């Protein structure tokens, strides 16, 4: 469904091709939206640090706005249990780019600074 | 230095995840964040030897337990995490021992079994019960508190002393 594991592990695989091309300090994140009705906008995002470490971030929102700011809150959260920095990310949806995926990306490229 | 990939399974709330924070950050979390996948990585000297530990912080979910088959395989010491205060998470600790020993094809795969949140006064798993299921695993029984950060080294250094006796 929303939560395919399949899905799950083809998104770490191509996070950690991402990861092994950028180098090392930059945060490599994927992010994918499912539509679920019109309240239930939920969000799925991988993200791989420097030090070789990894963390799966959802969030169940009703308008993109709500979803960005807990991926946001995830994203610090994961660097400050993990002493590390934010140095510079890049965001990917690696085949489907739909509904609210490209919308997704704007607005958390847009809280950026 | 060596490397020790540890894997923290169990029950959802039983403080898996309150536990691997504490060990890395000395901090404790009081807000409840169900997990998906997590990775640490932390420096430690354990017996005069430098050690990396590789955490690998697991869901206790009913959902993404498709994803349990790549890191039990992968993982080489298994911390089996329940709740003194959740007698079903004691109840759950065998499903996820008899998926490492099959999927390990092994029945000696160096295992620690902890009783978390031994701060609480709520308990319903006594000490005898989980000690008798250690017995019969053949491995240790340590009570932790992610809280106060009781046996939380201890745990986490047994585990790594248990993958060294392979
Ligand atoms: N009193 C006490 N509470 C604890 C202890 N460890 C964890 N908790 C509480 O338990 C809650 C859930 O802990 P958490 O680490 O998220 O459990 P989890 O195993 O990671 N759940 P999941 O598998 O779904 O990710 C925390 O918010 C915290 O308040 C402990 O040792 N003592
Ligand atoms: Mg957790």
């Amino acid at each position: 469904a929303h939560k395919n594991p399949e899905m799950l592990e083809e998104m770490k695989r191509e996070a950690e091709r991402l990861k092994a091309e950028v180098p090392e300090d930059v945060v490599c994140v994927v992010v994918r939206t499912t539509e679920v009705s019109e309240k239930k906008v939920v969000a799925t995002a991988v993200l791989v640090f420097s030090n070789k470490q990894r963390t799966v971030i959802y969030a169940e929102g009703e308008n993109i706005k709500e979803v960005a700011d807990k991926l946001i809150k995830g994203l610090k959260k994961a660097l400050k249990v993990r002493n590390q920095e934010l140095k510079k990310v890049k965001l990917v949806c690696p085949y489907p780019m739909g509904p609210k995926d490209k919308a997704l990306m704007k607005e958390l490229k847009k809280k950026l600074a | 230095m060596t490397e020790y990939k540890l894997v923290v399974v169990g029950a959802g709330g039983v403080g898996k995840s309150a536990l691997t924070i504490q060990l890395i950050q000395n901090h404790f979390v009081d807000e409840y964040d169900p997990t998906i996948e997590d990775s640490y990585r932390k420096q430690v000297v354990i017996d005069g030897e430098t050690c990396l530990l590789d955490i690998l912080d697991t869901a206790g979910q009913e959902e993404y337990s498709a994803m349990r088959d790549q890191y039990m395989r992968t993982g080489e010491g298994f911390l089996c995490v329940f709740a003194i205060n959740n007698t079903k998470s004691f109840e759950d600790i065998h499903q996820y021992r008899e998926q490492i020993k099959r999927v390990k094809d092994s029945d000696d795969v160096p295992m620690v079994l902890v009783g978390n949140k031994c701060d609480l006064a709520a308990r319903t798993v006594e000490s005898r019960q989980a000690q008798d299921l250690a017995r019969s695993y053949g491995i240790p029984y340590i009570e932790t508190s992610a809280k106060t950060r009781q046996g939380v080294e201890d745990a986490f250094y047994t585990l790594v002393r248990e993958i060294r006796q392979h």
